[PDB]
């Protein structure tokens, strides 16, 4: 249960708790008081870089929810293949529709 | 006048740039009404090849979207994205929508094959090639003005010691990083460390050798020295992004859970399910950010921003740079006068001025670094937060920019070159040559 | 480059370039390089009109 | 020269052996690219003899 | 015998390398990718530049001066604008033997 | 501007290739988008008679897709498929692309 | 010939017709399903054919 | 099952007891640690030659699979008939497109 009016309650196991689609109201449902009592550890500035890492951790996150919507990434480039002795390699921009029934 | 006499003379037939492929241009630079989802993407990709192919589809989405509205071909304002958007997506876009982006990199390697018709062979001098002695753009003393990477920087500097290579970085000498993801944010830092981000894929990284092709810096100098200011009239200014809220904003994600026993809704509009529809909406966030832009994309490629977690970005560095005259042009005489041009790595170039709208600040993403005096608007440079109300005037006559990146009478491009770009009623296609042969050098 | 007096560019690579692309077949420019002392002097023509 | 060697590296070879040869002087035939007319007549281009 | 033309050059592709399938030949001077030569893998760095001016035909191949079109006829290819129907026509005149 | 003046001459009214046709034709030479596929076909027929007309059904729906796509012409850079491109496939490819 | 001949090529039903949209239909050679990682179906798709 | 990392191990017979569905996954799954140990007899590039008869006997055993979808293959030119001394012989062109119900 973390408070954003609080800066030193931000930490990652506190915003990985709570999901994207709970993150989604939780950035306009906070009040617009702001508490200076208690500064961050680390500096004020640490909870935006923390900010960012919560959603990109969920983002991978997500399409596990996803997970029987999409397919596996394959390699997007040359370089990247298993055996290069027999065929070549091309890679792979997907612009196909990850959907499955 | 003259100039245009000149410069038409040029425009013997080696290349043209098609009307209609002017006009789908000019209507996206002077667009008041141009989706920032577009500004906030390329940020996002920042050059890179691993980012580009991974986010690939939604590119395909935006473009024929905003192709079909406004028929105003988009991500014009980069070049590398331009580059790839012809090379990669081949049939994705619509038979029109292409020759667009086929013109421009035809009509920059038009421009670049004139500098060899007026060359002789002849021996190296400096350690530089012949031509580098003749045309402006073939001089690696330069740079773009917006780079993406160290590789550049790495020539440059490479230059003859008599030709004298420093960064100011923040105010430090040159420094390069290897590459940032999730982990690595550092976007304040004014240190001499400058990102590698844009690499094929996971497997081949440096920061001493570029994974590209030779002319790859050539064709953007082309761009921004000629085309732009020869679409524009310079009216844009390139603008230093804040890695810190894009992400975010990127990362904010309304994707709704799909029932197996449903289809994939590809409404924006009457689908609920669809990640644009109006009840999904929650302010600033990307789904949301596409309401208040216009823009189609899909729920399910929502998700490939996940390599966002893959490939990240770190801040927007301001660099001097400075060099003596040629190994042609120099004499003991001249030998003690220097040029200076700045340049950004990691920046992005904005278009059109859109500040009235209190449902989109000034200085929220990105700030307004006017480079270059190529590089300054009337309407942009004026509109920032807290603009003296003294110089409002005066704005409208001069360009702004900020001595630390470099001031005129120092620099290696001149003011009367902008306004020949303003003044010149000869059009797009043939300022263009006329600019070409403004840059050889005497 | 008959006249003298003027100071050379600084890489004689490039200073040595210029001149021989110049003054090379040129119906004045000096035949034998320069005598230190008093002229240079143009090449003889073969026959006047 | 003969043609040797797989057609693969037929190219390789040339370069990598003549690197030097195409570096050490200009070359003729290509030289003469941008010769107008009353350039090649002049006695500046020795290629008339 | 049994080789294949190579249109508009792709080197972009780290999707593709250049050595996968088709290795590069030049086999006559009219046929040399400017781009294509200088994407090769390992092409020296110092030829870069010259590389541009001058096609470069491997002397297994032929050489200027020993084959039946010497250089210029590539120069009038790439030089006249006369426009397409008006360029082949003047090629099939240059021909004519002497 | 001699070397045309006299091909130009020589443009009597012999043969007029359509500048339609000329249109197309480059776009193939410029497509930086060109497929591969295009290519590895050529290497599978290798110029036989049989292998295509074996093909003959898939040119077609690989042309026309590309016709489609971006209005080019396609299996530009070899003539051999070019005049079996002709004798064979009459009423195949669109009213356009004959 | 190699990258010609890695197929996917998934059999047809008995009472299944013959697929000619690339998009839905899984039993096209060239559905994203059924294409594999830089092969023959994934070549067709990958140039787009 | 042939096993990929060792070149020596691929044969017709181990190759051809897969399938065309197992095919492409076998390639894509393999190790990529070589081994210098136990190479091939006849070489890498001898082998070469053996990985590709196994792609026609593959397409064969594709197409046989896939032989009751399809027609009756016929010459696709003339010269191939057994009459040729009542009326001539054509040949079919085909793009047609093969296919059962």
């Amino acid at each position: 249960a973390p408070q954003f009016h609080r800066p030193s309650t931000i930490t990652a196991d506190n915003v990985r708790a709570l999901g994207m689609r709970g993150l989604v109201l939780a950035t306009n449902n906070a009040q617009f008081i702001m508490d200076n009592s208690y500064p961050h550890p680390h500096g004020t500035q640490g909870a935006v870089r923390e900010f960012l890492r919560g959603q990109a951790a969920a983002l991978t996150d997500l399409g596990v929810t996803h997970a029987n919507n999409t397919f596996a990434p394959q390699p997007m480039f040359a370089g990247d293949a298993a055996a290069e002795w027999l065929r070549p390699s091309f890679g792979l921009k997907r612009t196909y529709s990850p959907f499955v029934v | 006048a003259f100039r245009d006499a000149r410069g038409l003379e040029l425009g013997v037939g080696r290349h043209a740039m098609a009307p209609a492929t002017i006009a789908a241009v000019r209507g996206a630079f002077e667009d008041r009404s141009y989706p920032a989802v577009f500004y906030l993407l390329q940020a996002a990709i920042h050059g890179s090849e691993h980012v580009f192919c991974a986010l690939a589809r939604l590119v395909t989405q935006c473009i024929t979207s905003y192709w079909n509205n406004t028929r105003c071909a988009a991500f014009v304002n980069d070049y590398s994205l331009v580059s790839y958007i012809v090379t990669y997506l081949g049939g994705d876009l619509p038979e029109e929508c292409m020759a667009v982006y086929r013109d421009l990199v035809a009509h920059v390697e038009a421009l670049a094959q004139l500098v060899d018709d007026f060359t002789l062979p002849g021996p190296e001098l400096g350690g530089q090639a012949q031509a580098e002695l003749n045309h402006l753009m073939r001089d690696p003393a330069l740079l773009p003005p917006l780079v993406w990477d160290c590789d550049g920087l790495m020539r440059h500097a490479a230059l003859d010691r008599h030709r004298d290579c420093r960064i100011d970085a923040g105010g430090h000498e040159p420094v390069y990083a290897a590459a940032c993801n999730v982990a690595t944010a550092d976007f304040n830092r004014n240190d001499g460390r400058l990102l590698h981000n844009t690499q094929a894929r996971a497997a081949d990284a440096a920061d001493d050798r570029p994974h590209r092709p030779a002319d790859w810096t050539v064709h953007h100098k082309i761009y921004y020295y000629v085309l732009v200011p020869a679409f524009s009239r310079g009216r844009c200014c390139t603008a230093g992004v804040r890695f810190d809220r894009v992400y975010a904003t990127l990362q904010n994600m309304v994707v709704p859970e799909i029932a197996p026993g449903e289809e994939c809704p590809s409404d924006p509009v009457t689908d609920p399910a669809h990640p644009l529809h109006p009840a999904n909406l929650v302010a600033n966030t990307v789904n949301a950010m596409f309401h208040n832009g216009r823009v189609v994309v899909d729920g399910p490629a929502m998700l490939t921003l996940q390599v966002l977690a893959h490939n990240m970005a770190e801040r927007t560095t301001a660099l001097l740079c400075s060099a003596a005259p040629d190994a042609g042009a120099n004499t003991a005489s001249t030998a003690n006068m220097r040029i200076f041009d700045g340049a950004l790595h990691a920046g992005v170039l904005l278009m059109a001025p859109q500040h009235l709208d209190h449902t989109i600040q000034n200085g929220e993403y990105f700030y307004v670094l006017p480079v270059h005096a190529l590089f300054a608007g009337a309407d942009h440079v004026a509109n920032a937060p807290n603009f003296p109300p003294a110089l409002r005037d005066l704005a409208r006559h001069v360009p702004l920019v900020p001595p630390a990146l470099g001031a005129n009478y120092f620099s290696s491009i001149r003011q009367p070159v902008v306004q020949h770009a303003r003044e010149s009623a000869a059009g797009e296609n043939a300022l263009t040559y006329a600019l070409m042969a403004g840059y050889f050098k005497m | 480059y008959l006249g003298r007096g003027a100071p050379p560019l600084l890489d004689n690579a490039a200073a040595v370039y210029l001149r021989n692309a110049v003054v090379a077949g040129n119906r004045l420019g000096p035949a034998q390089p320069l005598p230190v002392f008093g002229c240079a002097q143009v090449p003889r023509r073969a026959g006047m009109d | 020269a003969a043609p040797a060697g797989p057609g693969a590296d037929m190219q390789q070879r040339f370069l990598n052996a003549w690197r030097q040869r195409l570096a050490h002087g200009r070359v003729r035939w290509v030289a003469e690219c941008q010769m107008t007319a009353e350039q090649f007549m002049q006695p500046d281009n020795a290629n008339l003899a």
